[PDB]
RNA sequence: AUUA
């Protein structure tokens, strides 16, 4: 009565909201999926026990479901202002997800539900676990999200030895499939932090706070600043992504005329050999706020872990 | 849960100046850090409003280093005394974790404007 | 030496990839074709260009 | 995350 069917519209926001629950009533979601953790007692890169959400899916107008999400979490209420005044510092950028903020009653109590609006099922570090903890025996995480984006079909697994490298070489092609929405990723990850540089706030950005649209949620560990000295932390997060950047060749686009996939290559002449600018410009558009001097040639390092890390 | 240095840091003493030995007595709030190998100062802070140089003694005394310092920043604070001004200022080079680290325990635990 | 010396002028500063000089110096072509499939998409015919 |  009531409950399941006014939360459910009240959830449903103001554009559409054709939504679906994902089998529950009022009650939460259950999940099992991979974080970042680091909170003095406990730390580590592993898969845990997600508790409190309720997702709802959405549909479109030949009632066929889509990849979208409306998760909706219940927490204290000091979470709840601190959450709201972050955002509204931080709604204006371009990659930041859709928040909404109410409250509804559950009991003769009200709770207030933190909502964010079009998600997609699985963030990026569900695939940098998927690509760095392989087991053949078990991965259907890596299989779903293979097939939700057009890099395969589902009867590609009916294969055996799909997954080697040395038998089956095209499983190389089928993973170069998501270079593209990697690099998008990375360039929402730079207007992201330029933005919470302007603002004057101070984080530390994880691969589970972003899904695999680009799009960022989740600022309750930040803090504020004065505005204009803002600074995120990002040494984990490029860290633990860098392995995945070359096996699906993210920058892919950069040999083409305008950085678009669709039109011809760049034609460099025979005599060139030096690229020591390109090189400076690559690392300033994809890797701005990596803080760590970088030489395009190794002759002027320090010594040999900078020559590693350069290199 | 990634939390920015929970269990916290101690500590701010000693002096500055703009031309190399400017540095007479103390005109810094020098913020921070007595690691576990030796005092190793994180933040600094000046109720004055142009600085360049610093001279933090430590262990030796033969040994205390004059600094390089960077670009300031401005802000007020709410302190119980009231009106009060600094120019916030880092060692140079100082990477990105360590600035957060001290701007989040001075945010978090003294309130500021 | 008049091809080797027509594109050595041109560099910027005396140096020029090693790859390349045979690439636009050499005055000979030598083709190894596995079989007629890779024949008939390379060099079909009496003249070809690469 | 299992602090909601
Ligand atoms: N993108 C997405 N994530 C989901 C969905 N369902 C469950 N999740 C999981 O729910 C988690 C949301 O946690 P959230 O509190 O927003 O961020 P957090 O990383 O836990 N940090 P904190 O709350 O302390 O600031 C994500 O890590 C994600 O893996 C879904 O449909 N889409
Ligand atoms: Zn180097």
């Amino acid at each position: 009565s009531a409950d399941a069917q006014s939360f459910l519209n009240r959830v449903c926001g103001v554009s559409a909201a054709r939504l679906t629950p994902c089998g529950t009533g009022t009650s939460t979601d259950v999940v099992y999926r991979a974080f970042d953790i680091y909170n003095d007692k406990v730390a580590g890169f592993a898969k845990f026990l997600k508790t409190n959400c309720c997702r709802f899916q959405e549909k479109d107008e030949d009632d066929n479901l889509i990849d979208s999400y409306f998760v909706v979490k219940r927490h204290t209420f000091s979470n709840y202002q601190h959450e709201e005044t972050i955002y509204n510092l931080l709604k204006d950028c371009p990659a930041v997800a859709k928040h909404d903020f109410f409250k509804f009653r559950i009991d003769g109590d009200m709770v207030p539900h933190i909502s964010r609006q079009r998600l997609t099922k699985y963030t990026m570090a569900d695939l940098v676990y998927a690509l760095r903890h392989f087991d053949e025996g078990n991965c259907d995480t890596l299989k779903e999200i293979l097939v939700t984006y057009n890099c395969c079909d589902d009867d590609y697994f009916n294969k055996k030895d799909w997954y080697d490298f040395v038998e089956n070489p095209d499983i190389l092609r089928v993973y170069a499939n998501l270079g593209e929405r990697v690099r998008q990723a990375l360039l929402k990850t730079v207007q992201f932090c330029d933005a919470m540089r302007n603002a004057g706030i101070v984080g530390v950005l994880t691969l589970d706070n972003q899904d695999l649209n680009g799009n960022w949620y989740d600022f309750g560990d930040f803090i504020q600043t004065t505005p204009g000295s803002g600074v995120p932390v990002v040494d984990s997060y490029y860290s633990l992504l860098m392995p995945i950047l070359t096996l699906t060749r993210a920058l892919t686009a950069e040999s083409h005329v305008d950085t678009d996939l669709t039109k011809p290559y760049i034609k460099w002449d025979l005599l060139k050999y030096d690229f020591t600018e390109e090189r400076l410009k690559l690392f300033d558009r994809y890797f701005k706020y990596w803080d760590q001097t970088y030489h395009p040639n190794c002759v002027n390092c320090l010594d040999d872990r900078c020559i590693l890390h350069c290199a | 849960n990634n939390e920015l240095s929970p269990v916290a840091l101690r500590q701010m003493s000693c002096a500055a100046g703009t031309t190399q030995t400017a540095c007479t007595d103390d005109n810094a709030l020098a913020y921070y850090n007595t690691t576990k190998g030796g005092r190793f100062v994180l933040a600094l802070l000046s109720d004055l409003q142009d600085l360049k140089w610093a001279r933090f003694p430590k262990s030796d005394g033969t040994g205390t280093i004059y600094t390089e310092l960077e670009p300031p920043c401005r802000f007020v604070t709410d302190t119980p005394k009231g009106p009060k001004v600094k120019y916030l200022y880092f060692i140079k080079g100082l990477n990105n974790l360590n600035r957060g680290m001290v701007l989040g325990s001075l945010a978090a635990t003294v309130r500021l404007q | 030496n008049d091809a080797l010396n027509n594109i050595i002028n041109n560099a910027r500063d005396g140096c020029v990839p090693l790859n390349i000089i045979p690439l636009t110096t050499a005055a000979k072509l030598m083709v190894v074709i596995p079989d007629y499939n890779t024949y008939k998409n390379t060099c079909d015919g009496t003249t070809f260009t690469y």
